[PDB]
RNA sequence: GGGGAGUGAAAUAGAACCUGAAACCGUAUGCGUACAAGCAGUGGGAGCCUACUUGUUAGGUGACUGCGUACCUUUUGUAU
């Protein structure tokens, strides 16, 4: 039945979303902590 | 007619026909229970208390129900932190019956 | 009971609540009369209402004029229209022309 | 073995009926099934396809309202979406083992459940939903998927009327539909083609 | 597929609203000030919970040694006379007997007397 | 602008017309407040009213009383 087959333990995961709540842990941040070059739009540091 | 029976490690002012609730308890429904752990027993102006307890005398007594009564909500908020954490609770307990006053 | 109703008085609502609760509770013999020397302009649209109100009690129903007492008197809010109003160095603010919804209801209890 | 409604035994390979089914290589054929017949037909506007918003609404300092760049911007009213999300392919990547692993693994449970019912041959002489609606009240069938060798034109013709009932071929078949209808009808013609095309 | 937040805020607005009935003004009836009126009303609670088990031992001590000093004794001496035997009565079950069973707490204290501490 | 009478299954579907919430503004009944000081709540708790199955049960008020300087961000640090 398409109705009850699923997936293996573990093969599928939920990709975390950074600023919802914050009991989800990445909230209000995302991950990326306070004031700084990485910590905002295009914050990459060159290779 | 009233005693002094220590049930869950605190002690009620129990008369003989009080209905009364008590924490949770390994019996059923129905069964008797007898409590060897009365403090004073007093009958009118007769009054004696127990040395470290009273020798011989019991209280007999029956469960009414069991149940979980009043939600109670846990809040750990934190001010300008950003934390914080909610929880729910209900306490087990049992209702019981009071026979008589041995 | 009979009720009447305005719906859609120029006065705004504030203005006419000091004349609902003059009359609120008293017979309308007299209830007439304090709406007939009353100088402000809500007194004029509420004994309009009035006795219209005592009109449908006479027609609709075999209630006399006399033992009529003026029972339950609200005065709501209703649209009010937005216009602006030119002010000094260029800036213009907003204007809001109310009105108000007036129910006089009799009892003839 | 698989027993044809003629009484008489076939003797299929056991690797492709009667194997182990994993569930999980399934689950992936027919989620990159239906992703795949999925069309991507979306298309949202950014900022900078909205039409308009081009010069800043005011001053920079001295206005007292809070710091705008554009009418058009995703905090406003009527500008565009700040993700808008152009038409893209949905199509995964499945191995050509893989495929027919998950083809070998569902066979051997449609054959475990007895939803595998197999016939000597199924043919319609003229186009006719009736006279093919006659044809399986003799098997007994009820949403049926039809598994055959060669799609006849005239069987073809019938059954897309029909309610439940779908055609189709070795060729054409999908993870999908075996596991949708309720029982799968393959003829001896086309037991003997999964042997090539599986194992 | 857009999602419309219409008509699930809705139900939590209400459900902290509900919650934040009974406060003065806007307490009761603005969200943005009712649900500080809840964590704070939650915080307290909290913080109640653990203080109520000290408010009533204190009264319970006051009560027990009103109804000890009537008698000759002291809160202090009265503890420690019931401490040289093992009377092991607690104060919720003699602040009861103080007020109401008063022939039994005179009972209890001729005895802590008679303990000699 | 209303009160009737009629149409319609339904006019609290009456044209500003399906549903029609929240902020906001009123009208009714119950309780508490004019000698009592502060994030307006929480623990305890008198009296009153409504309800019952007639009160070691249910709901609304909360006199009085101990503690108690809102939320977010920036920070070594905020009631600030
Ligand atoms: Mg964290
Ligand atoms: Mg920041
Ligand atoms: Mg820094
Ligand atoms: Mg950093
Ligand atoms: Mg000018
Ligand atoms: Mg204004
Ligand atoms: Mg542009
Ligand atoms: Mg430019
Ligand atoms: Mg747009
Ligand atoms: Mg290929
Ligand atoms: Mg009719
Ligand atoms: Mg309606
Ligand atoms: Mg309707
Ligand atoms: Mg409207
Ligand atoms: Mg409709
Ligand atoms: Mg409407
Ligand atoms: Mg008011
Ligand atoms: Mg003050
Ligand atoms: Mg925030
Ligand atoms: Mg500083």
């Amino acid at each position: 039945q398409l109705n009850d087959l699923r997936s293996a333990p573990g093969a599928r995961r939920e990709k975390h979303r950074p600023g919802r709540g914050i009991g989800s842990g990445l909230g209000k941040t995302g991950g990326r902590g306070h004031k700084g070059l990485t910590s905002r739009s295009g914050g990459k540091v060159a290779p | 007619m009233y005693a002094v029976i220590v049930t869950g490690g605190k002690q009620h002012k129990v008369t003989e026909g009080e209905f009364l609730k008590v924490e949770k308890l390994d019996v059923a429904t129905g069964e008797a229970i007898d409590f060897d752990r009365v403090l004073l027993v007093a009958n009118g102006e007769d009054v004696k208390i127990g040395l470290p307890v009273v020798e011989g005398a019991k209280v007999t007594a029956e469960v009414v129900s069991h149940g979980r009564h009043d939600k109670v909500r846990i809040i750990k908020f934190r001010r300008r932190k950003h934390h914080m954490k909610r929880q729910g609770h209900r306490q087990w307990f049992t209702e019981i019956k009071i026979t008589g006053i041995q | 009971e009979v009720a009447a109703k305005l719906s859609g008085a120029r006065i705004s609502a504030q203005k006419a609540r000091l004349v609902a609760d003059q009359i609120r509770g008293k017979k309308v013999g007299e209830a007439l009369n304090l709406l007939a020397f009353s100088s402000k302009k809500a007194a004029e649209i509420m004994k309009k209402v009035l006795e219209s109100a005592v009109a449908n009690a006479e027609h609709n129903e075999g209630a006399d004029v006399d033992d009529l007492k003026v029972s339950t008197v609200f005065v709501n809010e209703g649209r009010s229209l937005k216009r602006i109003m030119p002010r000094a160095k260029g800036r213009a603010d907003r204007i809001v022309k109310r009105s108000c919804h007036i129910t006089v209801k009799v009892a003839d209890k | 073995q698989l027993n044809v409604n003629g009484a008489q035994a076939i003797e299929v390979s056991e690797r492709t009926f009667g194997g182990e089914f994993n569930e999980t290589l399934v689950h992936q054929a027919v989620v990159a099934y239906m992703a795949g017949g999925r069309q991507g037909s979306k298309a949202q506007k950014t900022r900078s396809e909205v039409s308009g918003g081009g010069k800043k609404p005011w001053r920079q300092k001295g206005t007292g309202r809070a710091r705008a760049g554009t009418i058009r911007s995703p905090i406003w009213r009527g500008g565009g979406t700040t993700f808008a999300a152009k038409p893209r392919s949905h199509e995964q990547k499945l191995n050509k083992k893989m495929y027919r692993a998950a083809l070998r693994s569902i066979l051997a449970e449609l054959v475990r459940l007895d939803r595998l019912v197999v016939v000597a041959d199924f043919a319609v002489d003229a186009p006719k939903t009736k006279g093919l609606v006659a044809k399986l009240d003799t098997l007994g069938l009820k949403d049926v998927l039809i598994v055959t060798d060669g799609v006849d034109e005239n069987l073809y013709l019938a059954a897309r009327n029909l309610a439940h009932v779908d055609v189709r071929d070795v060729q054409g078949s999908d993870p999908v539909s075996l596991i949708a209808y309720d029982k799968v009808l393959v003829t001896v013609s086309a037991v003997k083609k999964f042997e090539e095309l599986l194992g | 597929a857009r999602v419309k937040r219409g008509v699930i805020a809705r139900r939590r607005h209400k459900k902290i609203l509900k919650l934040a009935k009974g406060y003065y003004g806007a307490r009761s009836r603005v969200f943005r000030v009712a649900k500080q009126a809840v964590i704070k009303a939650g915080q307290y609670a909290y913080r109640d919970r653990r203080q109520r088990k000290r408010q009533f031992r204190a009264l319970w001590i006051a009560r027990i040694n009103a109804g000890a000093r009537q008698n000759g004794l002291s809160y202090s001496r009265l503890i420690a006379g019931l401490k040289k035997a093992a009377i092991e009565i607690d104060r919720k079950v003699l602040a009861d007997l103080a007020v109401n069973e008063k022939a039994a707490f005179t009972a209890i204290v001729e005895k802590a007397k008679a303990s000699l501490a």
